[PDB]
């Protein structure tokens, strides 16, 4: 996989009944190095 | 080859109306790794009550990222 | 790199199970990781659904099994031994 798009999305919501839809956010990936730390139940709750 | 269904009836597709200036907002929401942000667990195996180093695809701390909104379309009265 | 997924179906039968040798050094094989070692009755700890738990120098110190339970697992140990001896008398005794 090279590229990605994002599909738009439309809600047919009558006009007196509209909601508010979260935005949400992408965010790209590296390889990098972290310092991470491991609860008792084994949850990274923190990270460097 | 996976069947899927039936293909569409209809013949015209409905229509959209891109306007860009309505989703161009700011809402700053960025990687904040002090509360472990979008961490992928390492994916073999599991840790307790210690603090290591790992190697792995993490995001940058403090980015900001691609925000996406969706909106409801466009409606008189009871018909969109 | 350090995960496995494909490993070889071998029977249980009964008595070839973590229970039933609590406290005995024996091997093991459990989904593709295999080692020797003395496996006991562990308080639950660290994720479930990665059953295997290691630790800071990549030791495996705890398991989730099939039935149900955390087996807390650790390695087979030696007994260092000692010589005491005397060359004039050429006598000898065995420190454990």
């Amino acid at each position: 996989i090279k590229y990605y798009s994002i599909i738009p999305h439309s809600i047919r919501s009558i006009q007196s009944d509209r909601k508010a839809w979260a935005a949400f956010y992408v965010y790209k990936l590296q390889p990098l190095t972290f310092l991470l730390d491991f609860s008792v139940d084994g949850y990274i709750r923190r990270a460097i | 080859y996976v069947d899927v269904g039936p293909d569409s009836v209809k013949s015209a597709c409905i229509e959209v109306d891109i306007q860009q200036t309505f989703f161009d907002k700011t809402w700053p929401r960025p990687i904040d790794v002090s509360k472990a942000d979008g961490i992928i667990y390492p994916q073999g195996r599991t840790y307790s009550n210690i603090t290591i180093t790992y190697q792995g695809l993490f995001p940058y701390q403090g980015d900001h990222g691609d925000m996406y909104v969706y909106s409801a379309g466009h409606a008189t009265g009871t018909t969109p | 790199t350090d995960t496995n997924s494909v490993c070889p179906k071998l029977e249980f039968a009964n008595d070839t199970k973590i229970a039933s040798q609590l406290g005995n050094c024996v091997e093991y094989s459990l989904y593709g990781v295999s080692g020797r070692g003395v496996f006991q009755n562990c308080t639950a700890v660290g994720v479930r659904q990665q059953r295997f738990v290691y630790d800071a120098y990549q030791n495996l110190v705890g398991y989730y099994s099939d039935d149900g339970n955390y087996y807390c697992l650790r390695a087979c140990v030696s007994v260092p031994v000692s010589v005491i001896y005397d060359k004039e008398t050429k006598t000898h005794a065995t420190l454990f």
